[PDB]
């Protein structure tokens, strides 16, 4: 059983030189293998790039390059751009069939950037149907690590709280996350006070939200 | 252009057999390798088989073979596949792929790819979501934007498509990956960030499809 294997994720700065790696169990990548690359972008939107090897497929990029590197088949990025931001997967040709390693997420560098912060309290509608869900949004931060802490009367909430995160921006880079604490609206009615609080690199202490049920 | 349009997938029961199809265009289809590649939620590419232009070669992914059927019909320039003795592993992704070969340059690329047909395998019964909108405050600013949203909960099983006016609406929009709750149902976000001294200045409508129990909604998003 041929187990591809890929580093999981990758960091590069514009204009900068990347290399993606692929390897295999069976032993040393082989030319006999045919390494072929494919990039994944958002929507699932697969573009073949590497064919062969190192034969670039048409209409792609210059900048993409593959090859072999002792043991592994290498996919080079050289002057990497915001737009490579993406998954690449290589997969290798054995016997009859082509079996695809795990990909690696191309993560491309950028400045620090604070998130801003949104808490929605729930919709009328909603409660009317006997549930409240309040969200929390982070926009357009980088680097991606962010912690969201949940309040509620100035209660840390636990264990009633799911998170969800974009891709990378394919042109400012940055990430977006969504949150949302989901009470009933019996409980929805017990407190006043709801509050989103994150903590951020870009952020020099904590940035708190908050609204008051009924005001 | 190259289109691979996908069609057949939806919910299946446990032990059910489907049959996904895929129509091209574009390109001379009977000249063409073709091949079937699936994505499981949050996981990687796993490759099922490939047919040749003449129906001949067959070639299968081994460790899960007497359960998947390839094959084509060049006269309607489509791909078919077979899927039976369906189990919650085969939920995935499917997509149609073709693929370009070249014996003399020792050249094997999959170039071109379907946008993929969602199959879940459940015996849950399908779910429409509420949608419910996440209103924008003139006093709730930051970074010098205003967001608003829609939530849209309570679905099965995947997928919805989300869009803002139309279509018409794609700047500092975000469509976030649903999540599953505990009930066992879905949930996802989709918002909107606007420069805050626009808020005003234009209307707000999420429209959200949801196939699988034929549910199309469009809300508007008032601010308030």
């Amino acid at each position: 059983e041929l187990v591809v294997t890929q580093e999981s994720a990758l960091t590069t700065s514009p204009g900068e030189t990347v290399t993606l790696t692929c390897r295999s169990s069976s032993g040393a990548v082989t030319t006999s293998n045919y390494a072929t690359w494919v990039q994944e972008k958002p929507d699932h939107l697969f573009t073949g790039l590497i064919g062969g090897t190192n034969k670039r497929a048409p209409g792609v990029p210059a900048r993409f390059s593959g090859s072999l590197i002792g043991d592994r088949a290498a996919l080079t990025i050289t002057g990497a751009q915001t737009e490579d931001e993406a998954i690449y997967f290589c997969a290798l040709w054995n016997s009859n069939h082509l079996v695809f390693g795990g990909g690696t997420k191309l993560e491309i560098k950028r400045t620090v950037a604070a998130p801003s912060v949104f808490i929605f309290p729930p919709s009328d509608e909603q409660l009317k149907s006997g549930t409240a869900s309040v969200v929390c949004l982070l926009n357009n931060f980088y680097p991606r690590e962010a912690k969201v802490q949940w309040k509620v009367d100035n209660a840390l909430q636990s264990g009633n709280s799911q998170e969800s995160v974009t891709e990378q921006d394919s042109k400012d880079s940055t990430y977006s996350l969504s949150s949302t604490l989901t009470l009933s609206k019996a409980d929805y009615e017990k407190h006043k006070v709801y509050a989103c609080e994150v903590t951020h690199q870009g952020l020099s202490s904590p940035v708190t939200k908050s609204f008051n049920r009924g005001e | 252009e190259v289109k691979l349009l996908e069609s057949g997938g939806g919910l299946a029961q446990p032990g059910g057999s489907l049959k996904l199809s895929c129509a091209a265009s574009g390109f001379d289809f009977r000249r063409y390798w073709m091949t079937w590649v699936r994505q499981a939620p949050g996981k990687g590419l796993e490759w099922i088989g490939e047919i040749n232009p003449d129906s001949r070669t067959i070639n299968y992914m081994p460790s899960l073979k007497d359960k998947f059927i390839i094959s084509r019909d060049n006269a309607k320039n489509s791909l078919y596949l077979q899927l039976s003795r369906l189990r919650s592993e085969d939920s995935a992704l499917y997509y149609c792929v073709r693929l370009d070969f070249d014996v003399y340059n020792h050249y094997y690329v999959l170039d071109y790819w379907g946008q993929g047909t969602s199959v879940t395998v459940s015996s849950a019964s399908t779910k429409g979501p509420s949608v419910f909108p996440l209103a924008p405050s003139s006093k709730s600013t930051s970074g010098g934007t205003a967001a608003l949203g829609c939530l849209v909960k309570d679905y099965f099983p995947e997928p919805v498509t989300v869009s803002w006016n139309s279509g018409a609406l794609t700047s500092g929009v975000h469509t976030f990956p649903a999540v599953l709750q505990s009930s066992g149902l879905y949930s996802l976000s989709s918002v909107v960030t606007v420069p805050s001294s626009s808020l005003g200045t234009q209307t707000y409508i999420c429209n959200v499809n949801h196939k699988p129990s034929n549910t199309k909604v469009d809300k508007k998003v008032e601010p308030k």
